[PDB]
């Protein structure tokens, strides 16, 4: 239920900052590493898209008039970073809402059934939601053809 | 390796000057008024708020004229900026008290002159 | 450490030893004074703010409670009886005025009395030493009158110190002492050892003599304030204030005006420091204080309708008495956060022209005034007016306002702690589940892919088997075929598991709204089994999983079941909780402050941690002692050993040592006497814990060759074992004790025929005191031994189910609240009636077409799409169906008429709010 | 120790702010940056009196950001080791006393406290008092503390004080 960021390092104990913002002590073995969400979505008061490493201002919430860089993201919480802040090793946590702005066809064999390439056959190497790349068996060349002009050849 | 025991301070403090709690408070409150009159300004730091209330509480002289008079009185004496600022913002009540507070003080200027100076400081204090 | 060994060996209650101030015997006079002081300051002192009584044991008190408090003081201080022991075996002395909680309050105020006594002793020694050192100067030269600066530390001052009844008065006395003698104390120290600020400026300059010519002494003026009239007439002097000032003019005070200024300061400071003046003004503030709140630049925009400080964003002339519950705590928290600034004053603000608007200063101006028109009198009157004006505004108003603010905040924190205690008591009062035991705890995660884990526990809470259902969270009515097949397969697997294990009750975690779906699936399976009569009825319960989650997080669960996944661990915890909430709560809440992890009050983090922990552990001690603790059960089941620490007079240390000795000897607690003969328990600790420790004699059986006392498995104290035997003999009307006791226990119906009143008179005649309550308790125990007094377990009601699943309370989910919802579809009935939305808490919102926009809506399809987010205002709440009416009209969101916003404070300064945002607009 | 110096700071200005109010933005950013900075060399920075000058902005090759060196007279507070200074108690307990000198948080240990003062846990507000009880030090009081130790802490110096010397106490 709770995820935190290690803010202080010590010989025996750890001081991990959880989403709630408080500091709790744990040991080395008990704490287990969690992967960081390199690409995550969230929400804010302004109703604008907010990503990671985005300068934001805490106009409301636990902190007032505080600026930081997002390092980890949660559904309703976010971890901010700074270098001027003595408390919590420069790392604090604030709510995302309180924060404000400051494939299935790949590998199949297809026949082009329309257009100037009608009759040609190739293998899809990478198909986008609307267009697909077909390597032609005959011309030694890969071309981009609208997916509406393709029909998969069944065995 | 810098302190009032040896008075050895860096070139930056050698060049620059010292300020007292009173005048520091006056400047800080003036800047507070300036930023308050300013609109759509960054919210000023709680650290300066803290220093402001501290200096206001420990403000020994309540007026610019009193600050100027005490400053001139201190200047009259052949005293270093560090010692002058320390004695003024501490307002030692007695010559022995001032000697104890400032080790460099004793052996520099003699006791009755020190007592007269600190009594003048007290009289300036309102 | 050696301290633990010393506590283990000492024949005193462990908590008594652990008390910061050691418990010492109290004389009769000290007990009487302490009892009266406790009654006055703990039961007979109404709070300034509106605080409702938290007493829940009762299913105020007068002077009669003073004697009960004295009896309790005697029991703890002298007889070293803990509060549970007094409340359970000394009821005749403390009840009905004092209950167990009241006895705890008395114990706490006993500590407060002890500390106050120590401080009074220290100040008395200082005062006597000062009296002697000051008299030393008079002794050498008695002829020379004392200088005006040397006040007399007379017996009046000594008695005033002796009359202190509170810390505030003690401080007033100390400050008054320091004002006059503070300068000379270092000389006092030097003299005693060898024999074995702005004030000093005026003292050195001699302005004190002029300060004495103003007309009255500080004590006289304080008396005038106390009596609200000119009790002492100000003495007038011929010379004008300036004329006397020039006499005292010197280098320190050159101008006569400066001389007068210094004298006025001396008068003002003396008036402020007069203890009588401080007491009178303290009462005035406690009677007429008002609170004013003005938001800061930050709060003018941050304190919106959803903020907890919105209600008291602006306050004007709100009496402190109007503050209720933790309102002051919230106000203080907002000030701490910089959202607003508070002010406590005794005069109305911005209420000019109101009848009798004169400030307290104007009211008391005539108490230090001379009614004459002579010019000299007028000058002296002006000097007096300015002196008092400075005394009040500079010292008294600030200090008294701060004191009142501290008192109000303390009251609010006490209320919050009381609420936390109430919640813990309610949680711990739930009795073991009684089928109309084997418990199957089912836990699941909010994720769809996550499985469902079922843990089966026998009657003693030991995990015997578990079941994993990968696709139990899926709906059996899902349109997809594979999903229906997976759900069906899990259904049959659970059907067979239930058929074979035959659990008595199944508890399902209240993780989210899907818990209801799991409840329905389990109930349907059980219904099928009862339909075919292959299995008896199995109780189905929905259980809050907060405690199970805490156990899952605790490293203890990992040690006990390393291979069991977290969901299975919390399933085990839920089954244990329903089996016995008290044992589960005690085991889950360890000494690592895991109890604070539970959400008792929203502001539980803003109160004193020690007070909250002490109250919570007091609730645990009260419940543990009431229920009783079985040592043999604890030994055989380590997870239940956590109740021994809460047992009266044992504590964690003695309890652990008791288990250590029992396991070292590889024996059982066959009888209570073994606690002394074998465990070498001191007589006082045995007295405290013997009646709260239960031994299951029937479980002991014939294996115990030593004599087995049947009464050992009853609340009947060993001291009253003979009384119980006599009661049994009289019940059977014999004309042996161990035969009669056994027969009456088998057939206790004959107990009602007993005339316990006569036995009461006989005991009083032979010197045992009033024991009618004890006799009634003994008879009840004989009728039923260790009958459980906890409230019978009942399934959660609709309100509790809604709170457990949605994690919402009326305070946070109310009509008019602004919320965010996601569209999940269109409500149909072609024809449509509105838009269906799902909230993050599981509540299904509905937006009618008319409320879908300010203007008329033709088709909702273009207005909203599936998955779009809409800001809506709550109109109606249906907790039973987890539904909520919503409106997204722009006008509704604006709420110009303030119809949807929460109620504001009664003294809300609407004029200030209007001016503030009008200037903001400008 | 409160002081006034003329310091130099270089600030990088993004070309976005190359408008008519360039200098105003420069000074504003200088305030936002230097204000409140605590450095080992110059102690703490209390406020900025004035801007001495704005050296000619240089245009960094390959980056439109313009480097402006700005001199400015600003107030600082750099304590030392062995200097009596006024302090404000902020919390009293058994371990030691806590006091404040502007931004710097100082503290007093049971060694720095003379042998006369004792721990009184029974005291509802923790306090340091001797048998004579002549001087009692509680929260919010003014004490004269000779600094003893100093230490940089995440670009924020914290000092430890003492009052073992004669007369060092409430007045």
């Amino acid at each position: 239920q709770t995820v935190g960021v290690i803010v202080r390092l010590e010989r025996e104990t750890f001081q991990v900052l959880n989403m709630y913002g408080k500091v709790v002590t744990v040991r080395h073995q008990a704490v287990t590493r969690k992967k960081d969400n390199r690409f995550a979505v969230a929400l804010d008061s302004e109703q604008n898209n907010i990503h990671v490493k985005d300068i934001v201002k805490v106009i409301d919430g636990p902190h007032s008039g505080r600026e930081g860089e997002i390092r980890h993201l949660f559904r309703s919480f976010a971890f901010l970073h700074c270098k001027k802040l003595v408390e919590n090793g420069g790392m604090f946590v604030c709510k995302t809402r309180h924060l404000v702005l400051a494939n299935e066809l790949i590998g199949q064999t297809v026949r082009i059934s329309q257009g100037p390439y009608k009759g040609y056959i190739g293998v899809v190497k990478d198909a986008t939601e609307s267009t697909a790349r077909v390597e032609l068996h005959s011309t030694c060349q890969t071309i981009s053809v609208d997916r509406q002009r393709l029909t998969t050849v069944g065995s | 390796e810098e302190d009032a025991s040896q008075l050895i301070f860096p070139k930056e403090f050698e060049t620059a000057e010292t300020l007292l709690n009173s005048e520091v408070h006056m400047l800080l409150e003036h800047r507070k008024q300036q930023n308050e009159s300013a609109e759509d300004e960054q919210e000023l730091s709680e650290v300066f708020m803290k220093t402001l209330n501290y200096t206001a509480r420990f403000s020994r002289f309540k007026n610019r004229e009193t600050i100027a008079s005490v400053r001139s009185l201190l200047l009259q004496k052949k005293l270093h900026k560090f010692e002058l600022a320390c004695l003024a913002n501490l307002c030692p009540e007695t010559a022995e008290e001032s000697k104890a507070l400032i080790p460099s003080l004793e052996g520099r200027f003699e006791d009755e002159e020190l007592q007269q100076i600190l009594d003048d400081i007290q009289t300036k204090r309102s | 450490t050696d301290q633990d060994n010393e506590i283990r060996a000492t024949d005193l209650p462990e908590r008594f030893q652990l008390r910061s101030i050691p418990v010492k015997g109290a004389e009769d006079d000290e007990l009487e004074e302490e009892a009266d002081w406790i009654y006055r300051n703990a039961f007979a002192t109404p709070t300034i703010s509106l605080q409702e009584s938290c007493d829940y044991l009762d299913r105020r008190k007068g002077p009669s409670t003073i004697q009960k408090i004295k009896e309790a003081l005697g029991f703890m201080r002298n007889q070293h009886f803990e509060v549970p022991f007094i409340a359970f075996y000394r009821k005749e002395y403390v009840e009905p005025e004092l209950h167990i909680n009241d006895l705890w309050r008395v114990w706490q105020w006993d500590e407060k009395w002890t500390q106050l006594r120590i401080r009074k002793e220290n100040l008395t020694r200082l005062f006597e030493k000062m009296q002697a050192y000051q008299y030393e100067q008079i002794s050498a030269d008695p002829d020379k009158p004392l200088a005006d600066g040397i006040r007399a530390l007379d017996t009046t001052d000594m008695e005033r110190l002796k009359d202190v009844q509170s810390m505030d008065e003690l401080k007033d006395v100390y400050n008054h002492f320091l004002l006059y003698y503070g300068r000379d104390i270092p000389k006092m120290q030097n003299a005693a050892k060898a024999s074995r600020d702005m004030y000093t400026i005026c003292q050195s300059a001699g302005l004190d003599g002029l300060a004495k010519k103003f007309g009255l002494t500080p004590e006289q003026f304080g008396e005038n304030l106390r009596d609200s009239y000119q009790r002492h007439e100000t003495e007038q002097f011929p010379a004008e204030p300036l004329e006397l000032a020039k006499d005292y003019v010197c280098s320190q005070f050159p101008t006569p005006e400066a001389v007068l200024e210094g004298a006025r300061y001396m008068v003002a400071l003396q008036i402020a420091r007069e203890p009588l003046v401080r007491q009178v003004l303290r009462q005035t503030f406690q009677e007429r204080a008002k609170l004013n709140i003005t938001p800061t630049k930050k709060g003018r925009k941050d304190v919106d309708e959803a903020h907890y400080a919105y209600s008291f964003k602006y306050l004007k002339n709100k009496p402190v008495k109007e503050l209720r519950d933790d309102q002051f705590l919230k106000i203080c928290l907002a000030e701490d956060e910089g959202l607003l600034t508070t002010d406590i004053s005794i005069d109305l603000k911005g209420v000019e022209g109101y009848g009798n608007d004169q400030t307290y200063f104007e009211e008391i101006k005539q108490f230090y005034y001379r009614d004459e028109f002579s010019h000299q009198v007028q000058e002296w009157n002006r000097q007096r007016t300015m002196a008092i004006e400075r005394a009040l505004q500079q010292f008294l108003y600030v200090q008294m306002a701060k004191e009142l603010k501290n008192k109000l905040l303390a009251e609010a924190k006490e209320y919050v702690i009381k609420a936390c205690s109430r919640k813990l008591y309610n949680w711990l009062r739930v009795a073991p589940y009684r089928p109309d035991i084997r418990v199957l705890g089912i836990a699941f995660s909010s994720a769809r892919d996550h499985p469902v884990f079922c843990a089966l526990v026998n009657g003693e809470g030991e995990v015997t088997d578990f079941l994993r259902l990968p696709h139990f969270t899926k709906r059996r009515t899902a349109w997809r075929e594979e999903e229906r097949e997976k759900k069906a397969q899990d259904i049959e697997t659970l059907k067979k598991f239930l058929l074979n294990k035959k659990p008595h009750v199944v508890t399902v975690a209240g993780e989210n709204r899907d818990a209801q779906m799991l409840i329905e699936d389990v109930k349907r399976i059980v219904h099928e089994l009862d339909q075919g009569q292959q299995l008896s009825s199995i109780g189905v319960e929905l259980v809050d999983n907060e405690l199970a989650i805490l156990y899952m997080n605790s490293k203890k669960s990992e040690a006990e079941f390393r291979d069991y996944p977290p969901v299975l661990r919390q399933a085990v915890s839920l089954a244990r909780r329903i089996q016995d909430p008290l044992i589960e709560f005690a085991q889950v809440c360890s000494s690592d402050e895991d109890i604070l992890c539970l959400k008792f009050h929203p502001l539980q983090e803003h109160v004193v941690k020690e007070e909250l922990l002490n109250a919570l552990y007091c609730e645990f001690i009260n419940r543990v002692n009431e229920v009783g603790v079985d040592v043999n059960r604890a030994i055989a089941h380590p997870y239940s050993q956590a109740l021994i620490q809460y047992v009266c007079g044992l504590g964690p240390r003695k309890g652990t040592h008791l288990l250590k000795i029992l396991k070292q000897n590889n024996t059982r607690l066959e009888s209570r006497t073994q606690l002394v003969t074998m465990c070498h328990m001191g007589p006082k600790v045995f007295m405290n814990c013997a009646g709260f420790l239960k031994i299951d004699t029937a479980s002991l059986g014939d294996s115990t060759d030593s004599y087995i006392e049947v009464l050992d498995g009853s609340r009947v104290h060993p001291e009253t074992y003979e009384w119980a035997r006599k009661m049994a003999v009289d019940a059977l009307e014999y004309d042996n004790p161990a035969g009669a006791l056994e027969e009456i226990l088998e057939n206790p119906e004959r107990l009602k025929d007993l005339d316990l009143d006569a036995f009461a008179e006989e005991l009083e005649r032979q010197g045992y005191g009033d024991k009618h309550i004890t006799l009634y308790d003994i008879r009840a125990e004989l009728s039923c031994r260790y009958k459980d007094l906890r409230t019978a377990y009942r399934s959660p009601n609709t309100e509790e189910i809604f709170n457990m699943l949605t994690k919402e309370t009326p305070e946070t989910f109310y009509i008019g609240k602004l919320i965010i919802c996601n569209v999940t579809g269109i409500a149909h009935r072609g024809q449509a009636i509105g838009v269906k939305t799902r909230l993050d808490n599981g509540v299904t919102g509905f937006i009618p077409t008319k409320f879908l926009s300010d203007k008329v809506v033709k088709r909702p399809e273009e207005r909203v799409k599936v998955g779009m987010t809409v800001h809506c205002r709550i109109m109606k709440i249906d907790i039973e169906k987890f539904s909520a009416d919503l409106t997204c009209r722009t006008s509704d969101l604006m709420d110009r008429n303030n119809e949807w916003k929460l109620p504001k404070d009664t003294y809300y300064d609407f004029d200030a709010e209007a001016a503030d945002h009008k200037q903001e607009e400008d | 120790m409160f002081y006034h110096i003329s310091l130099e700071h270089e600030i990088l200005l993004h070309p976005r702010y190359f408008g008519p109010n360039l200098l105003n933005t420069v000074k504003q950013k200088l305030f936002t940056e230097v204000e409140g900075t605590c450095t080992g060399k110059y102690g703490f920075v209390i406020a900025v009196t004035t801007i001495d000058n704005i050296g000619a902005g240089v245009i960094q090759p390959g980056r439109g950001f313009v480097l402006y060196p700005v001199k400015y007279k600003a107030i600082v507070f750099r304590p030392f080791k062995g200097e009596v200074v006024d302090a404000v108690v902020t919390q009293v307990n058994k371990v030691g006393l806590f006091t404040e000198i502007g931004p710097m948080s100082c503290f007093i240990s049971r060694h720095s406290i003379p042998s006369e003062m004792e721990f009184d846990p029974n005291s509802n507000p923790p306090c340091y008092k001797t048998m004579d009880e002549d001087i009692v030090i509680q929260q919010d009081d003014e004490i004269r503390l000779k600094i003893v130790g100093t230490r940089v802490d995440k670009n924020d110096i914290f000092a430890i004080g003492s009052l073992m010397d004669d007369y060092l106490g409430l007045v």
